[PDB]
RNA sequence: GUGGACAACCGCGAAGCUGCCCCACU
């Protein structure tokens, strides 16, 4: 049951990275930041890349 | 894009159209305020190019548009159509004035070597542009988009005569009327993940679009992400 | 099989290395 990046991308939304420990560390692309849950990515600018805001 | 659908006003805010001696001759993707990424074969000939972001209908005016003049063209230094048509078909365009980012003008995310390839391997991307609505036709009025399944290089090679280098990849249908065409070239092949879009491909040559047993050929962005980021680096 | 061109029950290893899988001989 120990999490690593090679299963469900370590439940990271965008980018996974393995650690020396039994932990993974999630990150995000430029203009996003890591959410409170340390998994999801949320915007850190008015208009981040790859985002539609018109509907 | 043949067998596609009409994109809603701001559905692909990273899309740009290229205008020269003729309007809508190629597409492009916003990297940042000052840089566009397109195909090399869209910009070999040294005509003064004009880029338009916040486009939707190229025949009408929506007041969301932003025209910019290209002041530098960097074709990938290994590209040469005399040697090979498709290989290294990617280029960067620097604009005169910065675009101002908003809901209709937004960059496309560019991951790293590894994740760009992972996202490609999901096996389904979004291609778009104001290209031909048919095999032989006029430029599309409204922006067209189509979802294209990634195709195995072995099966693609067995269908299309061309060798697929590691810088290329095939996408589309076998017995379909679905594919990108001329005009779409230089446009984005984009994979979406958790509602965020990443540049996974550049749309290449598209003449003879949707012939039975002929897939679309695209430039594999994963291989050029370092180069893109290096050259388009602001400041 | 021979000759030429080219990540695969994810093989080696941080910059790439390997080659399971089109063309001429069949
Ligand atoms: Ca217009
Ligand atoms: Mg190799």
């Amino acid at each position: 049951l120990d999490v690593t990046c090679n299963i469900k991308n370590g439940r990271c939304e965008q980018f996974c990275k393995n650690s020396a420990d039994n932990k993974v560390v999630c990150s995000c692309t430029e203009g996003y930041r890591l959410a409170e849950n340390q998994k999801s990515c949320e915007p850190a600018v008015p208009f981040p890349c790859g985002r539609v805001s018109v509907s | 894009v043949v067998g596609g659908e009409d994109a809603k006003p701001g559905q692909f805010p990273w899309q740009v159209v290229l205008n020269g001696k003729v309007d809508a001759f190629c597409g492009g993707s916003i990297v940042n305020e000052k840089w566009i990424v397109t195909a090399a074969h869209c910009v070999e000939t040294g005509v003064k190019i004009t880029v338009v972001a916040g486009e939707h209908n190229i025949e009408e005016t929506e007041h969301t548009e932003q025209k910019r003049n290209v002041i530098r063209i960097i074709p990938h230094h290994n590209y040469n159509a005399a040697i090979n048509k498709y290989n290294h078909d990617i280029a960067l365009l620097e604009l005169d004035e910065p675009l101002v980012l908003n809901s209709y003008v937004t960059p496309i995310c560019i991951a790293d070597k590894e994740y760009t390839n992972i996202f490609l391997k999901f096996g389904s991307g979004y291609v778009s542009g104001w290209g031909r609505v048919f095999h032989k036709g006029r430029s599309a009025l409204v922006l067209q988009y189509l979802r294209v399944p990634l195709v195995d290089r072995a099966t693609c090679l067995r269908s299309t005569k061309f060798t697929i280098y590691n810088n290329m990849f095939c996408a589309g249908f076998h017995e379909g009327g679905r594919d990108s065409c001329q005009g779409d070239a230089g446009g984005p092949h984009v994979t979406e993940v958790e509602g965020t879009s990443f540049l996974t491909g550049i749309i290449s040559w598209g003449e003879e679009c949707a012939m039975k047993g002929k897939y679309g050929i695209y430039t594999k962005v994963s291989r050029y992400v370092n180069w893109i980021k290096e050259k388009t680096k602001l400041t």
